[PDB]
């Protein structure tokens, strides 16, 4: 009664053809391939090219449990007001590092760190940004929002990972943001008490340390793998396909450490059955003649980078 | 801690080490449920005449070398639920004389479970459940000849290499439900004679192939596991038992001892005719909540020994058995399936046939002889073998007067078919028979059955009913259960119910709109033999 | 279509895959001791804390169709110029709507700007429906290249409701980010001048095309009642979800998993929880616990 040893790629590349044949198909809303011969032969013309390399062309764990805490911001009486105090277009908000490194004790450790604000506001259209306090003097662009209006309080989320882990490792006493209002060259909040913290979440000190499902290589040739000459460009791609399967992993209270990390790669998401699926997927342009002028298309969700269980 | 003849029974709680005190005399100790972190040698060695050591759900995690060696005698040492995986290398020193050994729920995992053990030459029994196994190497049950039994269920088993079971040629009976594993692409356990592999991932299952010897499983457990095919179990002649439920079975002797085969839940849509014929000798064949769409057994002589067919929840249409082919069949299924139209003697040709669920059908009866029916009707008439019957929410809008006359069964349930016309006399023929009858949920306005004229009759059933007035009873009845809700009952008096008190023990009126003034005798019926 | 589903069996799979999945996640070999945990309510700043963290806070092809922008010496340096600030760009909508005839067939449209060649630049990207309109798109932080580059804004709106009412000529103004106490970056076509110019490459639905299942199911969690545990102090039961269904042979579907498609998770939902370690509380957060939808893949 041993395991099953190895498994055969011949024949599941060879299905995963038989299957991205009629995705190809599907995918452009054809039920055939179109005839190839009447077209007259010849390279396809330079500025439909020029369009195909425009579209082909590049252009410009999570798993485990993250022990969340929050630090709140100074009072705004007496490290804020004295030099940075509110302003018509701005606000200024400070945060103490000594606690913000005793929430998180080494920089290699947070996760996610999202400033949160609380606005009054309601109805006025406003667009606001958010600096970082960069130096002695200077400032540093972090984002911006639009705030579109609603007739309630809401809760406000701002990205600020990096700013704070900048902030552990290298951070003085006292650091913050400035959040203000969007001004061009040509031309509120609750504490400006619910006043704005930062939602750290870090892994905690304690808790800091060919059969699987994995994405496995394969490359079309439109020519012989499939046959295909009214198809021009690209000649092939890499149509990869995904394989492994995931076991379902009885669960126990009491558990082996190093057979808690099985579900991770198994089964992340307590599913009631998981199998391995693609996970990112990117597309691929394409030209092809049908009638007597070539076509450039985008077709979607066909390279596969990545798998998962489920 | 308790005290019997030789034998010594700790509490469940109360003490963190072996006791010290207790006879050398003591046979049997019993500790389990105490806060025990550790068997440290010198305090359990004092007795050496133990023969059982009951250790569970202890805490203990180090076991002292030597500690179980020196009870030459035990016979039976149970550390389940204790915490030995996070220790002592051979804690488990040789154990010449245990007969059973419990580690469940330890938390063993792949690697320390080859180190803590010790040669154990007349272990019959060894309980691994609820651990944290994963692989079973080559190296895992050596020192243990003659091991009997072996159970790994609720591990993280996944892989299995050949020969992992090669050290135990005396192995009976194997535990792998609720594991890992993922496909299995031999079996060769001669020895084996029970398999469970429950419960598991497994997509594929296969044996050997024309082995040179021969095989002893007889009851394989296969069932919720993500098999896509029927397995080959050519090479397993014996296997009496096989439940491939909850799988993913799609269809296209080597089964012929199987006994008892349960094929549920497997999306199933055909029936091959050369499947039924591997199936010889089978006296069960669940086939419930598949796909299935027609059974085609015409063939003579198919399924010989079959005594039940379950095949409800089915999309089945239509019934192709054939004449003295089921010739076995006591209980036939059928619930939940789309039967409209089928040959009048269907299940009359059923020679032995007991039971027939027909529920949620939409099969229309007729009476044979008496007021024939439309074609397409079922010919419940003449079914002799019959003995209980059901047509719940048929949709019979009219029952025909000859429409059981034949057929001498003994419980009949009409229940929730609304408008049903009872034809007078239609039950005609279960008068001397019947010992059940049910008609709840029909509306109908009048009973046109002379139902005091059941001799037979041992309960009844009219809920839910716009029946106002029930047939005068006239002698002591046989009933003893009468079952009248939500009806548009108004009085019960003595000349149209009298003689029911004699075996009547329960009765239900409520709902009805009894007059509360003229109800009469029925507040002094409340009094004795009757409820509500 | 065939399927021959026990929901009883499938909700049970789940609840044993959320125990095991709860335990793992927070790396607990066993459930955690609760003999010394304080008697009372928890602390009033761990359950400000909870609040803070529980609280909110397409298939088929594309036609691929490039349009040129207007040459600035035609229509652009009539009115204005590159600067300092900013540079502008027009583009002729009755070209566009030659690309792309009407609104309901465009899915994507991005300007693919060019960069020449250097500093740490901020650029930001407006509409101009009139020289005194003003309309903010999006910006980017372009680092310094060695290299020339081109860079991509997903104006996909803009061009759509271009299509709806457009007139002949309208564009885009790219300028330099203006903190409210110049433009260095180098651009094609406003400095080989006369093409690779901005452009925007529209993907649209070509006329000729254009003309229960696997879904969420409920299944609530309740920790001391399915699962048993005392440990978990907030919140008690967690309304997780699962799905089902088949999935024929959709926005993300690719037939590379195997043989027959999945009904599987798109979106997923982080649990917050807190629970005593010992004598003290700790509030975690556990992610994709939460289905709230599935694909077929």
């Amino acid at each position: 009664l041993s395991t099953c040893k190895t498994i055969d790629m011949e024949l599941v590349k060879r299905k995963r053809i038989e299957a991205i044949r009629g995705q190809i198909l599907s995918k452009l809303r054809l039920a055939s391939p179109p005839s190839q011969g009447e077209v007259p032969p010849g390279p396809l013309p330079e500025a439909v090219l020029a369009l195909y390399n425009s579209t082909r062309d590049r252009v410009a764990a999570d798993y485990y449990a993250k022990e969340v805490t929050r630090v709140l911001m100074v009072e705004t009486h007496n490290e804020i007001y004295d030099k940075f105090k509110q302003s018509t277009h701005s606000i200024y908000m400070f945060f103490n590092t000594s606690e913000l490194r005793e929430a998180v004790p080494e920089p290699v450790l947070l996760s996610r760190a999202e400033l949160r604000l609380l606005r009054l506001k309601l109805k006025v259209e406003q667009h606001v940004e958010l600096y970082q306090k960069y130096s002695n003097n200077s400032w540093r662009y972090l984002s911006n929002r639009l705030l579109a209006p609603s007739d309630s309080p809401e809760w406000l989320s701002f990205d600020v990972t990096g700013v704070v882990r900048q902030w552990l490792s290298r951070g003085g006493e006292i650091e913050g943001f400035r959040l203000s209002a969007h001004c061009s060259c040509d031309s509120d909040i609750n504490g400006f008490m619910n006043r704005p913290f930062l939602l750290l979440m870090a892994t905690p000190l304690e808790r800091a340390q060919e059969k699987n499902c994995c994405v496995r290589q394969l490359y079309i040739d439109f020519r012989k793998d499939l046959g295909w000459k009214w198809i021009h460009e690209p000649k092939g791609y890499h149509a990869n396909f995904c394989l492994g399967p995931c076991p379902y992993i009885w669960s126990l209270d009491t558990q082996y450490s190093k057979v808690l990390a099985l579900y991770n790669q198994h089964n992340p998401g307590a599913s009631a059955a998981p199998c391995c699926v693609p996970q990112a997927l990117e597309p691929l342009p394409i030209v092809y003649y049908v009638g007597r002028k070539p076509k450039v298309e985008q077709l979607s969700n066909m390279i596969v980078r990545s798998c998962k269980c489920s | 801690c308790k005290m019997v003849d030789k034998k010594v029974s700790c509490q469940v709680l109360g003490l963190l080490q072996v006791p010290s005190v207790l006879p050398p005399d003591t046979e049997t100790l019993d500790l389990s449920g105490n806060q025990l972190r550790s068997i440290l040698a010198s305090p359990l060695g004092f007795y050496t005449a133990l023969r059982h050591l009951d250790l569970s759900t202890n805490e203990i995690s180090f076991l002292q070398p030597g500690a179980f060696q020196a009870l030459t005698h035990l016979e039976h040492l149970s550390l389940a639920h204790n915490r030995l995986a996070m220790a002592s290398a051979g804690g488990l020193g040789p154990l010449p004389r245990v007969t059973s050994l419990d580690l469940s729920g330890n938390s063993l995992y792949s690697g320390l479970l080859e180190r803590l053990l010790g040669e154990a030459p007349s272990l019959h029994t060894l309980s691994l459940a609820e651990n944290s196994l994963t692989r079973l190497t080559r190296h895992t049950f050596r020192d243990m000849p003659a091991l009997e039994q072996l159970d790994l269920h609720s591990n993280v088993l996944m892989d299995i290499e050949d020969g992992a079971f090669e050290g135990l040629p005396r192995l009976t009976h194997l535990n792998l439900s609720r594991n890992s594993l993922t496909c299995i692409s031999d079996f060769s356990l001669q020895q084996l004679r029970v398999l469970d592999l429950s419960c598991n991932s497994i997509e594929a299952f296969q044996t050997a192939s024309q082995p040179q010897a021969e095989f002893q499983l007889t009851w394989l457990d296969l069932r919720e596991n993500k098999l896509l095919h029927f397995p080959d179990l050519a090479a397993l002649p014996r296997l009496i038992y096989l439940n491939l439920s909850n799988n993913l079975i799609r269809l296209p002797r080597p089964l012929s001892q199987l006994l008892n085969l349960d094929l549920s839940y497997n999306e199933i849509e055909l029936i091959p005719d050369s499947f039924l014929e591997h199936l010889t000798s089978l006296c069960f064949l669940n086939l419930s909540r598949n796909c299935l769409r027609t059974f085609e057994a015409r063939r003579l002589g198919s399924l010989p020994c079959l005594m039940l067919l379950d095949l409800s929840h089915n999309a089945l249409e239509t019934l192709e058995l054939g004449a003295r082919a089921l010739g076995s069949l006591r209980t036939l299924l059928l619930q939940g399936n789309a039967l409209r139209d089928l040959p009048p003697y269907t299940f009359a040709n059923l020679a032995s046939l007991q039971r027939l669920n027909l529920q949620g059908n939409r099969v229309s009866p007729c009476g044979g002889p008496d007021e024939p029916g439309p074609s397409g009707c079922v010919a419940f008439s003449g079914i002799t073998s019959l003995r209980s019957l059901s047509l719940v929410d048929n949709e019979i809008e009219l029952l025909r007067a000859g429409a059981f006359l034949h057929t001498p069964l003994t419980e009949l349930d009409l229940s929730s078919n609304p408008g049903l016309e009872v034809a007078t006399g239609a039950l005609g023929g279960l008068e001397a028979s019947l010992e059940v009858l049910a008609l709840q949920g029909n509306g109908l306005m009048v009973l046109q059955v002379d139902l005091p004229c059941f001799i037979c009759l041992k309960r009844l059933n009219l809920a839910e009913n716009r029946l106002s007035h029930l047939p005068a009873w006239t002698q002591a009845v046989s009933l003893e259960v009468l079952d009248l809700r939500n009806n548009s009952f108004s009085l019960l008096p003595g000349s149209a119910m009298g003689g029911l008190e004699t075996s009547l023990r329960r009765l239900y009126l409520q709902g009805n709109p009894l007059s509360c003034c003229g109800n009469g005798w029925l507040a002094a019926q409340l009094h004795q033999g009757r409820v509500d």
